[PDB]
């Protein structure tokens, strides 16, 4: 059924599962036409498909050419997402195929269920958690590869860098969601926290900075404060 | 006009024949129903007074035999029987008519209600849905499950309606996933009409039989099937124009025959508010939209 706080450790068991977030698939800028009307211009997007146990991220880049001449693009974007996730599953060896796919938005359920009819044993589930995966495009290197794409492309990342050498998957996912929640709440301040230090660096093969364990505690606490400080800001507290 | 003689009425029961019903008291001198219009299927239905639980009955065609009702006190239900002695039967009927022990099928001459509810319903098709081939009539009751219900338990007692599942490989062409899910024309026209039902008459027959089973008995599997067959049409962008006009007439007489007290429980909100107001055919059911709104304005 639905994934929530109560069955949260299930994310880190040994049954392969993927989260699928479609927020960033169809991305537009709304603007005015010469005649004083409103139009949209699309920009490249991405499907965010993440194994929460291993940190493996299948970033399918959605190039704006896929929208050319199509109508009802918000609706199509859900079915395109479902088509591409199904293609990903079919591309994986059987022992790598997920047993469950958890969509972050319930409107993905029927499109993904329909595209996965050939996979009756793969459970398609919603979640009651508010996950901050929309902020994936705040990670500089993911945003870079998406905007530079000139054609459809899949790029593989480990969104946990090397953290699983030192922390558990549960803790890595908690660090990830905190970071992304901070970037979603106040992108500018979150990035200031991550990068203001001229002594700290991101490895060429990593997404996040190379923090010692103690520095991560400092960073994590600064992210918590940011989320609390922003809460007071927007809700007057 | 044909006759169905009763050997007696030993237990208090409400007896129906098509849209008519009447109460018979325990051991009242009831010996059956006369003046039954030839040319249509009929259904003779029962609900015992001492246990309204379990409505049951028999679909039959007087053109296919001489049928009588004998109460069975072991199985506790009014059973339909075929009578060999062709003139045993005629002599059985003539005796009770002469003693005026039968009720007359009370058909008003203006009234096409029964024809309109059974236009496409034929005994031959009923008997493929209800599988008991040693009798010429078909038993149905409140509790019988359908084949699709049995997939989601006794198969011989099943209603073998055609399975309809909108999230199924039968319904969805590889590579037309969004197209086929959002527009069910492929599934309606190619899979169901051309492939399975052969024509719309057989489709409407099953649709009408499903409605009558759900309405007359309280058969939940039957209501499910009726809803599904309506939804499959309304959710198809491409439907022959003769089918849309006929569907409108079919449903008009159903929702209208349907006593108001059964509407609260029998009618499914998502299936109907979609068909009338959101579907491709939302504008193609004028008569049917005119009967529900007239008698159900609270709904919308
Ligand atoms: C004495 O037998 C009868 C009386 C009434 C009725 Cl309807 C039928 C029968 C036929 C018995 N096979
Ligand atoms: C009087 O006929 C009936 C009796 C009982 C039930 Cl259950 C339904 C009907 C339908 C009549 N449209
Ligand atoms: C939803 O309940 C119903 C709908 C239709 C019919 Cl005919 C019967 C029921 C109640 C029996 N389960
Ligand atoms: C009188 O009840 C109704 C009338 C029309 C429609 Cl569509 C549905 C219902 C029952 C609602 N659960």
């Amino acid at each position: 059924g639905a994934m929530n706080s109560s069955n949260y450790a299930e994310l880190f068991n040994n049954d392969i599962k993927l989260f699928v977030d479609d927020t960033n698939v169809y991305r537009v800028t709304v603007h005015k036409t010469f005649e004083g009307n409103v139009a949209t211009k699309a920009i490249n997007g991405c499907i965010f498909t993440l194994n929460p146990k291993t940190g493996h991220l299948f970033l399918k880049i959605i190039h704006t050419s896929v929208w050319a001449g199509q109508k009802r693009l918000s609706q199509l974007a859900k079915w395109k997402t479902a088509e591409e996730v199904s293609a990903l599953v079919r591309s994986l060896p059987k022992e790598e195929q997920p047993k469950q796919i958890i969509v972050t938005r319930k409107a993905m359920l029927d499109p993904l269920e329909v595209h996965m009819l050939d996979f009756p044993n793969i459970a398609i589930r919603p979640t009651e958690l508010r996950l901050p995966f929309s902020a994936a495009m705040s990670i500089d290197k993911l945003s870079d590869v998406v905007m530079k794409a000139t054609e459809p492309q899949m790029v593989l990342f480990n969104i946990y860098d090397d953290w699983l050498d030192r922390i558990s998957s549960y803790t890595a996912f908690s660090r990830l969601t905190l970071l992304l929640r901070a970037l979603k709440t106040n992108e500018e301040s979150a990035k200031m926290i991550l990068l203001s230090d001229p002594t700290i660096t991101i490895k060429s093969y990593h997404l996040w900075p190379s923090f010692t364990d103690e520095q991560w505690i400092t960073i994590e606490s600064q992210m918590r404060d940011l989320i609390l400080t922003e809460y007071g800001r927007k809700y007057n507290v | 006009m044909n006759t169905v003689p009763f050997t007696s009425a030993p237990i208090e029961v409400t007896i129906g024949i098509d849209q008519y019903s009447f109460n018979v008291k325990e051991n009242q001198p009831f010996h059956g129903i006369k003046d039954i219009p030839i040319g249509h299927v009929h259904v003779i239905h029962f609900q015992h007074a001492d246990n309204s639980s379990m409505r049951y009955g028999y679909w039959f065609d007087c053109r296919m035999g001489n049928f009588y009702i004998q109460y069975d006190p072991k199985d506790g239900l009014y059973k339909m029987m075929e009578e060999r002695d062709g003139a045993k039967f005629e002599n059985i009927v003539h005796n009770f008519k002469e003693r005026q022990m039968m009720v007359s099928y009370p058909k008003i001459d203006e009234d096409d209600t029964w024809y309109n509810l059974t236009e496409f319903v034929q005994m031959d098709k009923i008997r493929k849905i209800v599988r008991k081939d040693e009798n010429q009539f078909s038993y149905v009751d409140s509790s019988m499950t359908t084949v699709q219900e049995n997939e989601l338990s006794d198969p011989a007692h099943s209603l073998n309606y055609t399975v309809i599942n909108f999230k199924s490989r039968e319904a969805i062409r590889p590579g037309h996933e969004m197209e086929d899910f959002l527009d069910k024309s492929y599934y309606l026209n190619t899979v169901m009409l051309q492939g399975i039902f052969k024509n719309s008459s057989n489709y409407f027959g099953e649709l009408q039989f499903a409605f009558l089973n759900a309405m007359f008995f309280g058969n939940y599997g039957s209501s499910l099937q009726w809803h599904a067959m309506i939804e499959l049409i309304c959710s198809s962008a491409t439907v022959p124009k003769h089918m849309l006009d006929k569907l409108d007439e079919i449903l008009y007489y159903q929702i209208k025959t349907l006593p108001e007290q059964y509407s609260d429980i029998l009618l499914n909100e998502r299936v109907w508010n979609i068909c009338l107001y959101s579907s491709f055919q939302k504008n193609s059911l004028h008569n049917t939209e005119k009967i529900m709104e007239n008698k159900y304005p609270e709904l919308l």
